[PDB]
């Protein structure tokens, strides 16, 4: 039913496509940084640190969600 | 003793910084610090060498003025 109605209505996009102008992704650069924006007129302080991780594809990524999980999170309404 | 947190109100500032790891110790060490070192002795001689080179004066007219007073040419 889907692949029947994706030739009805998504067909019109070949004839001749792509050739002149492929555009690939060039890999990110990552940085030991920090941004520290002072506001003291805001009641609580938010704080986000990360380290560069591997990307969808890598096999170790369910073995950084294990360890993240073990971690977890918290909130203040949470009855734990 | 006053701790971080406690200390003072700022407001609307944002600090950029880089990993020690990510740059270098010495970026322009000569090119930019050569030309910075003469800027600030200029910006202090008038007010640092004056009293040195006054002493420098009273120093070597004093000691000259020691030893020529003990000789004497007439009896």
């Amino acid at each position: 039913q889907l692949l029947d109605l994706a030739q009805k209505h998504f067909s019109g996009l070949s004839g001749t496509y792509d050739e002149d102008a492929v555009p690939t992704l060039s890999p990110c650069r990552f940085t030991g940084s920090q941004i520290c924006h002072r506001e003291d007129g805001l009641p609580l302080a938010h704080v986000a640190i990360a380290v560069e991780g591997p990307g969808w594809a890598h096999p170790d990524n369910v073995a950084l969600q294990v360890a993240n999980a073990i971690i977890g999170h918290y909130d203040c309404t949470y009855g734990g | 003793g006053r701790q971080f947190g406690h200390l003072t109100r700022v407001r609307h500032v944002i600090t950029y910084s880089l990993s020690p790891f990510e740059q270098r110790a010495f970026p322009h060490y000569f090119s930019k610090g050569i030309p910075n070192v003469l800027r600030r002795t200029r910006a202090c001689i008038l007010r640092v060498a004056p009293p040195f080179v006054a002493f420098y004066l009273v120093y070597t007219w004093g000691t000259q003025e020691f030893e020529k007073s003990k000789r004497k040419n007439p009896a």
